[PDB]
């Protein structure tokens, strides 16, 4: 809709109650508003008032030790967009120690433009992980929320769901709560930026956060862009002008605002490019008739005077006040402290100046990874210096890697010294670039600039190391590369061989295990020269490893360290053969089958093709055979460094002073299977109850011939059969002449594995079990059973066969009566 | 460190 | 003299080439 | 003997050999002697030449480049003792790139007074391990011999044994050979410093090294002290007088070598305390008439010049000729690369001078460990100053600690500034000491005095933390100290504990893991203060640890780093009970006897008092008294930081900003053992073939009652014995009437456990084997076993009895002929 | 790191 | 709410005296 | 009378003209 | 401003008397 | 025509007044 | 001496003509 209020420039609360009283008719807020220090409050002074008029909010909201508010909703219930044109440490909303709060509720939030949010040590807060920020911000990754209750202990966030939509921040859909009955809106992402109505529809493109019309340029709740007259615009029509990125006033409003500086003590705005301005920029002038920049002829700049000299940036709030310069009256003392990426506001704000009159100045900044947002650096001028004579100061700079890039970039320093300590990303030769290029060559003292803090961490050795012979093996690596020296051979100590494996292309620079290399022998002549290499071992099969070679060297103050290195290369084992394929276990469902499960070996050596399995029926052993198991034995199986430096100085310090002192002047088809992508093999059509070889190899290569592993040996055998072993057939008898029966019977002809025995229950009635043994070759001596020496009656004979399995089923009870020779 | 025929599989890789 | 100090002892290289410039 | 010779000069040869031919009639060299670069020699121009005569050398002996020679006994067989008054590097015998060189030869040395012996870089050279350096140097330790053939290369070193003396340098008894056919002579260490003969007998007290006659003060080979017509004296009587350390001369050697510098270009002689010596030292002067150091009135010092204002100090040979100086000619630039320790003989030469005009500078020193070898070092007047207008220079000493110990030293410095870099075991309270000592205390600049290069490895925190409050449990130790803050609170981040085990109680300072501890919240009141303290865990129970505490600060340079510390403190665990006793197994010799083995558990927890072995004799189970066995179903068992220190300094910085931004101004008894001190226990004493429980505790404590740890069980069973399954006694029969035999055997009363089964085997004649089946059931049945309906005839019984074990032995064949009622 | 009953005599041991 | 918290998570040691300040 | 920094330079600062 | 006051350095009362208009 | 350090140096020293 | 000559900086042939004095 509309806008219902006043302008309400912004004021300050503090103390007592009486000036937040002042904001009844306030829609919207042109500046800060700094709720603050705020003692002998209670809870029941709250929640009796409310302010629901208010909409924006220009610069940033604070708050500082208010006591007694446990919601801010009681006060701000329709606060929608904060703008940030000035900020507060980066920070449009900082929430700073709010004893005895427990929860926001500042539901109808869903854009900040320009900076982060803060909230930090309230004792008592609770709903803070609760929040999706990344449809609330852009730069989502510089908030700071920590040290309050919600996460030092664990309190119950009640959360409204019998509704709320559940969205991702990490891997889980949790629910987005303000208060126990309050939800967070999510739009639809075909509304961008523009919001959504209750019902999900789209608004206007000029429409912010919030529309009561769809598609409607009047009923939005905030503009995006622009305001006139309750119409959002993209741009302001003439004669109307803009004001502050956020509206459109007439050419009277910033005339006003003219008179109401320039008849008083401030900003006396000008207009330029149809925006009313503070100030003319560069080039441009004031007239006395008109208010506009007209261009003002000659070298014509803007020149901004700091407080005393010095001006410490620390954040885009001090940053934002040097906007539009061109000539700095004095020095900056450039100090981050910070842990974000701050160049980009820092290249936004600054960058357009020209000259600094005193001295550039950067200490213990940890977050900057260049020096190249002053993009309009020239002249260095050194009036005014820091103590020491330097025009230039860099100390403690963590992640400094370049100053500038000297393809393009020039600056011209004109007086003082330079300083370079402790920084660990950037080098000697980028120092000395800087030195060539500035024209202060010979201008400062020795040691001026540190020798061993600059590059220790980086490999900035600006020479390059070609590998000149690499050959590869199954597991064994000849590397080699031309020979390089520094020019006292003696300086140079061996060669600081780096390795690790390379699963990727991308390996960084700079886990990555060592080994060291002796120096070469060179013979003073260029005819062989004796190339130093190192052989490579015990290296893993196919695998690819990161290879990269560094100059161990000696230090010397009156020339640099020294330096030479190589790219990091990538090498490729191929191998042969594969190692052993482990896990033999055998399991054997049923008869006729056995199933085989392993383990893929250690070597993968490529692609695996197939195993190879072998199999092949052994037969039985031949000492079985014979044995009479009726005797007695009728067990059957059923089946430091410095040092070492120190000491090469030592011996090129004795050389020294002995030169010195001296020199003075005046096959079998086996049934196999090609097993493709498969850990598990049936292996069925088999005979059961035997034993099999089972052979597996791993074969790493298949059609240009077939290279396999060295085998893996295991034997098997199947369960029994349930019938196999059980005698089929009747059982007859001949009785002879004087009571001899000889038995008759059809043996199984494939039992499970073999039967040794046949034993004999045989029962005359009236009598007990009598027993008689059998063995097989009691079966092929007597063909059967005989029977001799008897008493006369009706027998029941059942006879069961006893394999290398076990027993199987007895026979049926052959009643047969033999002669008694007495009736 | 390589005990085994590695030592002779190493001194036909050093001297092609 | 050479499979005892080229074992875990661990060696160089240059006495490799030098050993087979002296078998051959 | 005496000395056969003149005295000899030391001379320089050099290129060709023919002033090598004025070495004849030579016993003594005072001076050097250099044998260096012989160019075009050939091993045919060196072994026809022998100056067998030449016994000592004052000076040294050096030796470079010199071709052909391959020992150099050809030349001397009769060298005996180097003295060492003027030196080379703190040497005095350079061995230098001999090529073709294979052995020394020198089999007549064995004492070298001052210096030591570096040989290297001879490409050829033979036996260098066998020969023990340490009874032929005192400072062994300061040898350097590397790089030669004989650590390179494995070449023989044959020596004479079959005679030379195997003694010990490490571990081993190796021989101690000079060449193929010359030993090293070893003397008995009665014989301490004098030498022996040929037979062994301990020489004069004023002898050296070799004597012919024992006890003999006119056989001496070498003198000892000082040399007078043949006498080897303890001292000079009157007349004669000292020279050069050596020998005795009178008054007109010294007059005459006065008036030949006198009448000549030097070193013109004086005499001093009966020593002719080269010049008068502080506080003397020189006569006319006598030549004798009268003393000089007044303040008479010793000034020495320095060639052209500095001069650099590497070894002892350029220490020994500022020796006696008390007023220094401009600036000494000591830089002594090493690795041995050199303040001794620094502290034996220089410390006599007391003033120094020009600027001290130490400069990479690595071997030295305090600057106190200056003991009258008081004033440094700096008129020749450094560049930089620095009188005192030090940088990149690695292991100096202190400065001076200002209980009792002083130093005056008059003008120049301070300078101090890369001292790593040196700290800013000793360098503010000497500070406010010398008074120099608003003279430099700022960064004179580098803030993080000093103390990084040296624990130098100068504060005290007390341990308040100390409890120890079984594993689990509660820590406590006071509090410390830093004035600022916000720059303690938290305390850096330090723990590592100690088996000992000369735990060295600063392997040694770490936990990190939050810091306490203060509560503004000096009632409680919270005393902050870690529960450490996770301990191994009685075992000494080494507990200390350090505080983890935050650097600010406009003050000093910070420090805090504890002293490294012991605690001990003292425990209760020790861990299961392990490797539970059970061997059985015999049938009476069981040993027991075991391993001792992981807790030893004071002293391992006993081992508690329980034994009891378990019963058989009661299933198996009934089942029968003659039934199918016989189967028997057979028995990085640095980020959170920038989050932790960006919190203190948005502190830093929103205070200046918002405040402006206007039972039972088993049977057991008491096992001491053994871990085998035999339990003899038993049951043959049957079950025991065996329960093993480890008890830590007998005395003030048993504390014994939990229990391990495992069970075990004897060997059957030979005769107990076998039956004894015979087997009778009971022949009823009608043809039924009842058979009474005497069954063994104690069995191998327990016996199953009775086998029967019977055998008619005439007819075949006949089983019968006997269980227990059908034992207490039959009393026995009966035999119904059977054929009539002579039978052979024979019973054999199974047990849990197995088969016993067989019975012998009972006759008996049951009744036919045919005949 | 403890799991188990290290804890309660662990805040026996630190409330004595 | 404290023995799943003060195992292998790790945690420190005022929480401790703080719920013996509560049980007692 | 110690240094006042943090929360106690605030709550120091509050008693002083309450 | 404050912290350069009275927490690098000594702090007296009568500049808190000074310093509290900001409260006031 | 480089740096003669070491034994190079007396190698090549030797060969100039030879 | 002839390091600081010919050692750390360039040398030319007739200070070597100077210098091998002591060879001769
Ligand atoms: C706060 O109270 C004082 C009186 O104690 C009064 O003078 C002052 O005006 C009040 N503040 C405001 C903003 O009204
Ligand atoms: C809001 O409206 C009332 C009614 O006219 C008026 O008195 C009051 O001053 C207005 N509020 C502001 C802040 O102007
Ligand atoms: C959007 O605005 C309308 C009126 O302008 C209001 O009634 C409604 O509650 C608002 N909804 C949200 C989610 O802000
Ligand atoms: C802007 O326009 C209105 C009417 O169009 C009139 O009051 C005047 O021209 C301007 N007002 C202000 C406050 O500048
Ligand atoms: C700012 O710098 C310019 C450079 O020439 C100088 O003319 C001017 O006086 C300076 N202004 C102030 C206020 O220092
Ligand atoms: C400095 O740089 C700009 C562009 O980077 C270039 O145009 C200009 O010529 C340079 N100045 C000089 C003196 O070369
Ligand atoms: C035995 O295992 C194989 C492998 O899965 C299966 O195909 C077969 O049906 C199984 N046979 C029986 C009788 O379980
Ligand atoms: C196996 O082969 C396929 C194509 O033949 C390839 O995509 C795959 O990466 C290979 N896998 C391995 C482990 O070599
Ligand atoms: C070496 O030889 C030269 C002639 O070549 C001669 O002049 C010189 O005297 C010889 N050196 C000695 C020490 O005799
Ligand atoms: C050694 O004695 C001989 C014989 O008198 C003499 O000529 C020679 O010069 C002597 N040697 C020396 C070095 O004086
Ligand atoms: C060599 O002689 C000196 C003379 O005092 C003696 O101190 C030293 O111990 C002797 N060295 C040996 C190894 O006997
Ligand atoms: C000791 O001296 C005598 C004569 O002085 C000599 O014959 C003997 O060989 C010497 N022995 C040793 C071991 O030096
Ligand atoms: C030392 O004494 C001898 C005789 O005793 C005599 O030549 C002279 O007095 C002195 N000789 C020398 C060379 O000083
Ligand atoms: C050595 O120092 C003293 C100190 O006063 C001075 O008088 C003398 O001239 C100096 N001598 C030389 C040669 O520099
Ligand atoms: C300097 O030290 C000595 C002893 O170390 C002492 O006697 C002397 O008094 C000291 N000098 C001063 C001025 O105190
Ligand atoms: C069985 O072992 C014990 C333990 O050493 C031994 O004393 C005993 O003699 C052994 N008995 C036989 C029969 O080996
Ligand atoms: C066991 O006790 C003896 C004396 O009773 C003692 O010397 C020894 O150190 C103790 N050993 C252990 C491991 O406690």
């Amino acid at each position: 809709h509309l806008y219902p209020g006043e302008v309400c420039p912004g004021m300050d609360i503090r103390n007592n109650l009486t000036r937040l009283h002042e904001l009844e008719n306030c829609s919207v807020i042109e500046g800060h508003l700094q709720i603050l220090l705020m003692f002998k409050t209670r809870p029941e002074d709250f929640r009796d008032l409310s302010f629901p008029k208010l909409i924006m909010i220009t610069d940033y909201l604070l708050l500082f030790r208010v006591y007694g508010l446990e919601s801010l909703k009681d006060l701000f219930p329709n606060l929608t967009v904060i703008r940030g044109s000035r900020l507060f440490f980066n920070y449009a909303l900082v929430i700073f120690e709010m004893v005895h709060l427990k929860e926001l509720g500042l539901y109808n939030l869903m854009n900040i433009t320009r900076g982060s949010v803060r909230i930090e040590k309230n004792n008592e807060l609770c709903y803070l992980a609760t929040i999706d920020w990344s449809r609330i911000l852009d730069s989502v990754e510089d908030n700071y929320i920590v040290l309050n209750k919600d996460d030092n202990e664990e309190c119950g966030d009640i959360c409204p769901g019998t509704n709320c939509p559940a969205t991702v921040i990490n891997g889980q859909f949790v629910e987005r709560c303000w208060t126990h009955s309050h939800c967070q809106k999510v739009c639809p992402t075909i509304c961008k930026s523009h919001g959504c109505t209750a019902e999900g529809l789209c608004c206007h493109s000029e429409c912010l956060g919030n529309c009561s019309q769809p598609d409607d340029p009047t009923k939005c709740v905030a503009c995006r862009n622009f305001y006139l007259d309750g119409r959002c615009v993209e741009t302001c029509p003439p004669p109307y002008y803009h004001f502050q990125d956020w509206r459109c006033v007439n050419f009277s409003f910033c005339q006003d605002l003219h008179h109401k500086c320039k008849n008083s003590r401030c900003h006396q705005y000008v207009i330029h490019n149809n925006k009313c301005i503070p100030e003319c920029p560069s080039g441009y002038t004031m007239n006395s008739s008109n208010l506009l920049c007209t261009p003002c002829l000659g070298p014509c700049p803007k020149v901004c005077h700091l407080l005393e000299g010095e001006k410490t940036i620390d954040s885009v709030t001090s940053a934002q006040e040097l906007r539009g310069c061109t000539v700095i009256n004095g020095s900056l003392i450039i100090n981050i402290r910070g842990g974000n990426n701050l160049a980009a506001e820092l290249e936004a704000n600054l960058g357009l100046i020209e000259e600094i009159s005193g001295y550039l100045k950067i200490r213990r900044s940890y977050a900057l990874v260049s020096l190249s947002f002053f993009r309009k650096l020239r002249l260095i001028r050194g009036e005014t210096l820091e103590i020491g004579n330097y025009s230039f100061y860099a100390l403690d700079n963590q992640n400094l890697r370049q100053l500038w890039d000297w393809s393009k970039h020039n600056l011209t320093i004109t007086q003082g010294k330079l300083f370079f300590h402790y920084n660990p990303k950037l080098c000697l030769s980028e120092i000395h670039k800087m030195e060539e290029v500035s024209g202060t060559k010979g201008r400062q003292e020795r040691n001026d600039i540190a020798l061993k803090t600059n590059g220790d961490q980086a490999s900035c050795e600006n020479e390059l190391l070609k590998f000149s012979y690499i050959r590869t093996s199954f597991d064994k690596i000849l590397l080699r590369w031309e020979p390089y020296w520094p020019p006292d051979f003696r300086d140079l100590l061996g060669f600081m061989l780096f390795y690790k494996e390379a699963p990727y292309q991308n390996v960084t620079e700079f886990s990555w295990t060592v080994v060291d290399i002796d120096p070469p022998l060179r013979s003073n002549d260029p005819k062989s020269q004796n190339h130093p290499g190192w052989l490579m071992r015990g290296l893993k099969p196919w695998t690819q490893y990161a290879i990269f070679v560094k100059t161990l060297v000696t230090f010397s103050d009156e020339r640099r360290t020294y330096g030479a290195k190589s790219d990091i290369i990538y090498v490729q084992t191929d191998a042969t053969n594969p190692s052993v394929p482990l896990d033999p276990i055998s399991v054997s469902n049923s008869s006729s089958q056995i199933i085989l499960k392993w383990k893929p070996p250690s070597d993968p050596n490529g692609n695996i093709t197939h195993y190879l399995v072998f199999w092949e029926r052994q037969a039985e052993d031949s000492e079985l055979f014979e044995l009479d198991y009726c005797l007695k034995g009728l067990k059957l199986p059923s089946r430091q460094i410095l040092k070492e430096l120190e000491e090469s100085s030592f011996r090129k310090t004795f050389e020294d002073y002995l030169h010195n002192v001296v020199f003075v002047p005046r096959e079998e088809h086996r049934p196999f299977e090609k097993v493709v992508n498969k850990e598990s093999l049936v292996i069925s059509g088999l005979r059961h109850f035997t034993g099999y070889r089972i052979e597996l190899q791993a074969c790493n290569q298949d059609t240009p011939e077939e290279r396999c592993s060295v085998a893996a040996y295991v034997s098997a055998r199947t369960m029994p059969e349930a019938k196999a072993d059980d005698i089929v057939g009747p059982v007859t008898h001949e009785i002879f002449e004087n009571n001899v029966v000889h038995l008759m019977w059809q043996e199984p002809k494939e039992p499970n594995g073999l039967i040794v025995l046949y034993e004999v229950s045989y029962r005359r009635y009236g009598d007990e079990e009598l027993h008689l043994c059998v063995s097989r070759k009691h079966f092929a001596l007597e063909r059967g059973c005989r029977l001799r020496g008897l008493s006369p009656g009706n027998y029941s004979v059942r006879i069961r066969a006893t394999s290398l399995a076990g027993n199987g089923s007895w026979t049926e009870p052959t009643y047969f009566y033999v002669t008694d020779y007495l009736d | 460190h390589l005990c085994g025929s590695e030592l002779v599989e190493a001194l036909y890789l050093v001297c092609l | 003299g050479i499979v005892e100090q080229c074992c875990t002892s661990i060696c160089s290289l240059y006495q490799l080439e030098n050993y087979c410039h002296s078998l051959q």
